């Protein structure tokens, strides 16, 4: 869950394996 | 063989999933490189010919914006991949630690990696895993050099003729073409520059959700948007690239070429 703010939306941003 | 001649093995840089990344020096040259040692003895042959083929499409590729292999040589139990030494870590990592990149920044960074998009393309080279991840910085410095790693995925076209490649890359920066498993070439790695642009914008990529059916949902319905209040500011012009980028349908979509005229890249 992420709100509607810049702060919370810049969490969405990880690492991701292939396949 | 002659490894363990030329060369001398210092610090590690980095783990893989078979491998380890590790400087190392070319001891008649006085020449600092990076090393990732892989695991032959892990390794069915099948999978000596994958990293063969790695090597055999990175030895294609001289540019300034793309880790050239230098060597690549089979020893009793190991292979030794030697490409140019990138000190500056990933983008990705230096994209979380700045939040997010200023246009003239974001312009001057994804300027350098669409130029080896371009490049791998006339080469006859699809890459298929374009992400921060798999760009590595000159330096941590604010408009550092980037050069485009792991062709691990890479693929061989013939011309524009366009295929059924398989289905890989990584979920976050697939092509809608690939997810609706058509036939694709080119234009999935521009699509990916397209992820990789508005990342580097704001700090959080265009499509997510942890559940991944909905993720690949969002993809295929081109379902991004410029939310409030961050994307405000941000200049039509970038906007605009990336529309073009995020194109649905893979032939209006926009080349590494035509990306590389676009205003918000080529002004003053
Ligand atoms: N040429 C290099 N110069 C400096 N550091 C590097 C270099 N190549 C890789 N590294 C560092 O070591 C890490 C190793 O990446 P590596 O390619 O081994 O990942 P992996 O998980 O094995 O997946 P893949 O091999 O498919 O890319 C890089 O992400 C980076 O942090
Ligand atoms: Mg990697």
């Amino acid at each position: 869950r992420t709100l509607d703010s810049h702060a919370s939306r810049m969490t969405q941003l990880k690492k991701q394996a292939a396949l | 063989t002659r490894f363990t001649e030329e060369y001398q093995l210092f610090e590690e840089l980095g783990k893989g999933a078979f491998s380890v990344v590790r400087r190392c020096v070319k001891v008649l040259a006085g020449q600092e490189y990076a090393a990732k040692i892989i695991n032959t003895k892990k390794l069915s042959a099948r999978d000596h010919q994958k990293l063969e083929r790695e090597a055999r499409i990175c030895r294609l590729l001289k540019h300034p914006n793309i880790v050239r292999l230098h060597d690549s040589i089979s020893e009793e139990g190991h292979h030794y991949l030697i490409f140019d030494l990138v000190t500056g870590g990933e983008l990705f990592e230096d994209i979380v630690a700045r939040e997010y990149y200023s246009e003239a920044d974001a312009s001057h960074c994804i300027q350098q990696i669409l130029e080896a998009v371009l490049h791998c393309h006339q080469m006859g080279v699809v890459h298929r895993n374009l992400k921060p991840e798999n760009l590595l910085l000159a330096s941590k410095l604010k408009g550092a050099a980037v050069k485009l790693a792991d062709f691990g995925l890479a693929i061989e076209v013939e011309g524009e003729q366009q295929a059924w490649f398989g289905f890989a890359g990584t979920p976050g920066y697939l092509s809608p073409e690939v997810l609706r498993k058509d036939p694709y070439g080119k234009p999935v790695d521009l699509w990916a520059c397209g992820v990789i642009l508005y990342i580097l914008l704001v700090g959080y990529p265009p499509f997510w959700d942890e559940d991944q059916h909905r993720l690949y949902k969002q993809i295929k319905a081109g379902a991004y948007d410029f939310p409030s209040p961050e994307w405000d500011t941000v200049t039509p012009e970038a906007k605009d690239l990336i529309n073009k980028m995020l194109t649905i349908n893979p032939s209006k979509r926009i080349t590494a070429a035509e990306a590389l005229k676009h205003p918000w890249i080529s002004h003053r």
